């Protein structure tokens, strides 16, 4: 079970296909300004554009 | 999509507005709205993992202050082939 | 009249007084009378968006001084066709 | 086999996640679910003693922090004959 | 037999330890499985006074540490006939 | 519904997501998306004035943060037939 | 599948480079390339919700500094069917 | 039907097997292959849509980081080029 | 060739200046000329990757301060099969 | 038995003695002996969960004094059917 | 072009992501995927000199932060006919 | 004979020396020699328990000085029937 915090601060959990430092590939763009709507937790994501 | 999204609350009103957030967020088909009891109300959705994630997350972002508010929005990515009677 | 208004109350007395407020206030049809369990009771009406707005405004102004009072009063104007199985 | 494992929690979300842990961690046959009341939901699964123990162990570990939490996780290896009709 | 043994608890986990403790402690037949509501779960057995006394003692001494705990475990010696058709 | 709701912004991205807000907020049917010029984009929807107001306010409230923000949110509850050839 | 992804800039050069990033980043099909007016340009893609996220995120957040720059980016998991004429 | 590629590397086959088990317990990803790089390096390859790939790869990663020697490289291809799989062995 | 060289600027003057520079500086065949709006003009040319790079750099260099100036330029070696409909 | 136990070691002396420990400690069936490469040797046995765990424990403690010792010890109970083609 | 680009790296994962960078950076064709042995994996592509140079630059720039890092990377622009039997 | 003697070494030259000690230490049949990978070489012979023990001691006393030499040397008296499919 992995955890995450919603854009309004609420508490969610599950498989949660977010961003993790163990896995590479999903670095580009995740760090900078959040787009419209919402999918990614308020938890900050690693950077390393690469 | 077979991924199962799950979200629980207290009271039918937050559950049904969460179901609204489900049907307005992403391609998730609600397969069951059941009453646990003691005020606990359940809503399930079925879809693709990403769609399910976005939908459940939006539902959480929508249900926080609806009376009682959110209780649990924990989800899975694949139900087992046996859990269908339990669904 | 597609808009769906819904009220959550502590017990059947606030529930039915709220339903009466719905039916006296604006043009709605009562589609749902649900007993959550643990005292939670939810009432579901359908009607025009502004009609539901005025009606449930009246019901929310009705329920504060009745018994234990409101829990969750909400309004949704767009119930999807797939939400009907939950209705 | 005949060993009975079973998990109690509050809210159906941790119940289904515990059930998923059962049927994803070990080879057991889920015999049913029960809505006790007051929010209490329990999953009953069947299997051999080692599989049942490993399953309930993994499920408790997963279900600790999900939603509003676990209540009791137990293992039965030799259910008696008149105990079964309770299921 | 004719004596009535009874035990009830918060949550059904300690109820089922109560039940199988009933069965393992002595030869006694179970007559009732009750979901009272609000988390109260009850089990009723029928047997001889000594057997039911030993059974209920074993159950109350076994299942309290299991789960949230036992709440009541009474034993009657001369069950009146008038209670029977209420059961 | 025949009453008009309509949204104006810079860049059609806020326009189309505000139209999504239109069609998720109240029972309204959109009739047109128009490129006014110089980045100005408008969306034009039918509906009854209660639904029109609800949807238009929803889009305005969900639209300001996207792109350059709003330019004008306006409703008319009695559109003339003579205006239609301009639509 | 039907998730709608959005990219919006001034000048079609960052727009089309974001589009190349789309068709190089995730399984999303671009279905429109629209000239807003006044130099504002938009690309309109379709694909899976997570795919739309990955694609749009990478492309838009990588091409902000390309020339005079991207203005906004946005994602819709499900546009309403009635919003079809915009497509 | 998902064609995004979720594929990772482990030192030794024990982490490979248990990580693939978590991979196929965490999403609907089709296990398309296991390859022995040489010297104990094992790469596992699955196909699925982007979100499922992301979640399952994450789960396999935090399950395999400790098992045996541990994870080596965990990566997520979302657009495998048409020519890659024929060079990948299809 | 398959690589796509591409420049864009304020007003048609520097546009044809970059075009003339490219067609004189590389093995490039001019294929697209877009009036974008607000004075944004884009010239896009097809050729081999080295030729694309040389043409883009030569045009950008010879087009620096003339007119109202460039806004950007880029060297794309392969747009996808689905990107050429955008041109 | 469907549970799959499996371990890793340096060379074949520990692998073969570990397989012997597998067989002697528990009555399970071996399904694979795989040469990972570079001295990496793994063994793959099939049996019920308790037998799997016991046999693996016996083999694990029986190899540290053997050769270069154990590298990776692991037990899983329910592997997915997707792993079977890799087996 | 017959220019031969080729990249060696720590295992297969950086090799595959480098091939992704190959096919998304410039016009190249994968002629070879080789597992040297001992953890070395090499990718072999052909194309025009400038295109292959840009592609291999992009492949490296991708591979440094992937896995254990890059091992070796070279650009042979004129493969002799005597080299062809080696590829 | 069913007793297993079998030895690990670095490079097959000490392995051949160990097999030489096998063939002139006692009359035991060899079942094979194998290249493990990474330079590890395994020699496996079968015979009677005393002959196997004497041969293995001779090989351990012989081949341990050549190069790196012996890596692992131990015997199995009566291997299980499930083990031999690995041979």
């Amino acid at each position: 079970v992995m955890q995450s915090i919603t854009t309004d601060g609420l508490k969610v959990s599950g498989s949660l296909p977010g961003r993790s430092s163990l896995v590479t590939g999903d670095e580009s763009g995740s760090g900078k300004q959040l787009t419209g709507d919402q999918y990614l937790g308020s938890e900050p994501s690693p950077k390393g554009k690469s | 999509g077979i991924a199962l999204g799950m979200i629980e609350t207290r009271g039918l009103v937050p559950a049904i507005e969460a179901a609204d957030a489900m049907t307005k967020a992403a391609e998730v088909r609600l397969i069951g709205r059941e009453f646990v009891g003691g005020g606990y109300v359940t809503v399930l959705v079925r879809g693709e993992t990403g769609a399910v994630n976005a939908a459940v997350r939006a539902g959480a972002d929508a249900c926080e202050r609806v009376g009682d508010g959110l209780v649990a929005a924990h989800i899975i990515a694949r139900p087992h082939r046996e859990v269908e009677p339990a669904l």
